[PDB]
């Protein structure tokens, strides 16, 4: 048991983008591989890629 | 020996200025005078014979 409750502590604000309440990949945006929500890799641009025209 | 290139959309990138309603038809019309105009040229703008 701990001190949390179920009428809770309020936040100060609600935040903008989605992606403050998870941490899941499988659900993601017309991908079959995606990167995590959380991770080192996700940030810095890993450009995918194939030959185009 | 062996490479190729191949590409497709190619965008423009103008970084001007975020400028006024107010001064820009202004600071137009004295640019769009017969008397002032845009003057342009190189410091070596001469023509070889190869």
């Amino acid at each position: 048991f701990d001190g949390s409750i179920v009428s809770s502590y309020l936040t100060t604000r609600m935040p903008p983008w989605a992606g403050v309440r998870q941490n899941v990949m499988g659900s993601s945006i017309d991908g079959r591989p995606v990167l995590p929500a959380n991770s080192t890799t996700l940030t810095y641009e890993t450009v995918s890629g194939t030959p185009l025209e | 020996d062996g490479a190729s290139i191949k590409f497709d959309s190619i965008c423009l990138y103008a970084t001007f200025f975020p400028m006024a309603h107010n001064t820009a038809s202004t600071l137009e019309a004295m640019l769009r005078n017969d008397t002032n105009d845009q003057s342009f040229n190189d410091y070596l703008s001469a023509a070889n014979m190869l």
